[PDB]
């Protein structure tokens, strides 16, 4: 979760970060895709029967 | 004279095969051929 | 691994055609394969039939097609014309000739008959 | 190498191939299954900011012709057209050979020809119905397009941020 | 290549089971394969040596 890492539970830090657009969503989507991909990898390699 | 032209691609020639109930095409001769296939293996080692 | 150290049956993998063998050669940051392939040349038309019914018993070819000229019938390997005289050695029997579609009539010569006649 | 042509005769040993062969009574040459898949699966705004979408080199009709040629070659000459020239062969003999390739003797095909043809026809009918009914069977394609589109959207959205300046409109500043 | 222009013996490569043939079909930005496969149906016990 970006806002917790970049900003140390600060209000003005989050307010400034909000000016940078949707950078966090791309990272979150990529990591979620990676996790689902790992799950699919295990399912495909093992569940042959 | 010579000039630059533009046209529509041709996906090779047009061919037809005489299919039927009881016709078979059997070869009588052959040809040994040699074909080249080139693959890259590695790049140039570098560092900065 | 496959093309050099063996004969692979994968289509269009080692060469374009029926693969035979290969030779590797080096190149600056790369490799070059010379694939030796076998390609069928000029072909000829023929008349065929799925099976042969000799004495009410359908006959099937052990390996090959039933090729037929305008007059006679032979058995040939699929990738090269090589006629052979029909014999019980290169054919086997499976049932009667009623369920098979395309059956034809022709005699099937037997090799034992001449020498049993001589004896 | 060469575009093949299926013969007008449809005597393929009882194997009904009408579903996948090219459709003559259609503006294009796409088959019933092909058209079903095509039916199964805002643009100006992105172009308005310098994001152009080029057209593919091979149009759909050329791909359809290539596919039709491949099917015609497979159903007429077996596999012999892959290696060298095309060698016509009866379809029943080809099916007997394809059985012989997997251990079973060829005679089985000539003992159950009609049953096998009926089974294959029922199978193609069932797969056509399955494609007609549900829409998720083409998920692998759909996701791709969606994924791509999503990226572009974000790019355009990035034009709305200020990045710390007074305003995001270049003409304004 | 393998499935259409031949009879691949690689298990589970073209379809699920003993492979016979395949038919390609076009699709928007993709390709579809219809594999024809042979599978046994009825099983019988026997004593062997
Ligand atoms: C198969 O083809 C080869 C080559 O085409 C024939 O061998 C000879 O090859 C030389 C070199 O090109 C030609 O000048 C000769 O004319 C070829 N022989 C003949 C009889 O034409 C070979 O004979 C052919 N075999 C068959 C059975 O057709
Ligand atoms: C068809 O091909 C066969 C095989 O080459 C020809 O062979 C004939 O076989 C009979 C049976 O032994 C002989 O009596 C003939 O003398 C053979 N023919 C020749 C030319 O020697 C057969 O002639 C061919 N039939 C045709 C061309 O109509
Ligand atoms: C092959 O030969 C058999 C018998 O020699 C033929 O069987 C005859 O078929 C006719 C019909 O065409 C029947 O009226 C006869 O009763 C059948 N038996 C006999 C002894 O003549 C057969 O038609 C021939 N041709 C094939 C099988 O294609
Ligand atoms: C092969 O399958 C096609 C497709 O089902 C059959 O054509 C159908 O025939 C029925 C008969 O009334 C019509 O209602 C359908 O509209 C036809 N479908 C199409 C797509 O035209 C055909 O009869 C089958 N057999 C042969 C030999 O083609
Ligand atoms: C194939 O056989 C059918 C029925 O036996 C016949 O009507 C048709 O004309 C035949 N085709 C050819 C090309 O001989
Ligand atoms: C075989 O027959 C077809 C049609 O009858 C003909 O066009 C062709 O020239 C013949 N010879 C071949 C294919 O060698
Ligand atoms: C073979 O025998 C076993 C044990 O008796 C049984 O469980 C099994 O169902 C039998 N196989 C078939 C196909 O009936």
């Amino acid at each position: 979760d970006c806002t917790m890492y970049i900003c140390g539970d600060s209000t003005e830090c989050s307010n400034l970060l909000l000016q940078y657009g949707s950078f966090c969503t791309q990272l979150n989507r990529a990591l979620t895709g990676i996790a689902v991909e790992q799950d699919k990898n295990t399912q495909e390699v093992f569940a042959q029967v | 004279s010579q000039s630059i032209i533009a046209y529509t691609m041709s996906l090779g020639a047009e061919n037809s095969v005489a299919y039927s109930n009881n016709s078979i095409a059997i070869p009588t001769n052959f040809t040994i051929s040699v074909t080249t296939e080139i693959l890259p293996v590695s790049m140039t080692k570098t560092s900065v | 691994s496959e093309c050099v150290l063996g004969q692979s049956k994968r289509v269009d993998f080692c060469g374009k055609g029926y693969h035979l063998m290969s030779f590797p050669q080096s190149a600056p940051h790369g490799v070059v394969f010379l694939h030796v392939t076998y390609v069928p040349a000029q072909e000829k038309n023929f008349t065929t039939a799925p099976a042969i019914c000799h004495d009410g018993k359908a006959h099937f070819p052990r390996e090959g097609v039933f090729v037929s000229n305008g007059t006679h019938w032979f058995v040939t390997q699929r990738n090269f014309y090589e006629p052979q005289i029909i014999t019980t050695d290169n054919t086997f029997v499976s049932g009667n000739c009623d369920v098979v579609i395309g059956i034809v009539n022709n005699t099937v010569y037997d090799p034992l008959q001449p020498e049993l006649d001589s004896f | 190498k060469q575009i093949y042509k299926t013969p007008p005769i449809k005597d393929f040993g009882g194997f009904n191939f009408s579903q996948i062969l090219p459709d003559p009574s259609k503006p294009s040459k796409r088959s019933f299954i092909e058209d079903l898949l095509f039916n199964k699966v805002l643009i100006c705004a992105q172009k308005f900011n310098g994001l152009t979408v080029l057209p593919p080199l091979l149009t759909d009709e050329m791909i359809a012709q290539y596919t039709s040629a491949l099917l015609a070659g497979t159903i007429t000459s077996g596999w012999t057209f892959g290696a060298g020239a095309a060698l016509q062969i009866p379809f029943a003999m080809q099916m007997a050979y394809r059985f012989n390739g997997i251990g079973v003797t060829q005679n089985v095909l000539y003992e159950n020809q009609k049953l096998i043809a009926n089974q294959f026809n029922s199978a193609i009918g069932k797969i056509q119905d399955s494609l007609s009914s549900t829409a998720s069977a083409l998920g692998k394609l759909q996701n791709v397009v969606n994924q791509n589109a999503q990226a572009l959207n974000t790019l355009v959205k990035q034009l709305s941020s200020n990045f710390g300046a007074i305003s995001s409109v270049l003409n304004d500043i």
